[PDB]
């Protein structure tokens, strides 16, 4: 049981973590994805792509 | 009659123009004017 209360702690780290990748990810979706796809609204293919 | 053909061309233009969706940064106040009504209210 340990180990599974710390996968718990491991799966609150990671999605501290991810915070970076998304950071980086939004900035290429700003300065070209949606704008490339006639302005919308949110984007599937990007949020497909962090996950 | 030249300038009904002007008028009666200009307005079919204009039309022809709002088929397409554009957005524009004027949204933001008016997205916030759906937080206004749907939420908040």
């Amino acid at each position: 049981r340990e180990d599974f209360k710390n996968w718990v702690g491991i799966l609150a780290t990671n999605t501290q973590k991810v915070k970076n990748i998304i950071h980086e990810e939004v900035e290429k979706y700003e300065k070209q994805y949606r704008g490339k796809e006639l302005l919308g609204f949110v984007n599937y293919k990007t949020f497909e792509i962090i996950v | 009659v030249k300038h009904t053909a002007k008028a009666e061309n200009m307005i079919q233009l204009q039309f022809r123009m709002e088929q397409m969706v554009f957005c524009q940064d004027q949204i933001y106040s008016v997205v916030l004017k759906k937080v206004r009504e749907e939420i908040f209210n």
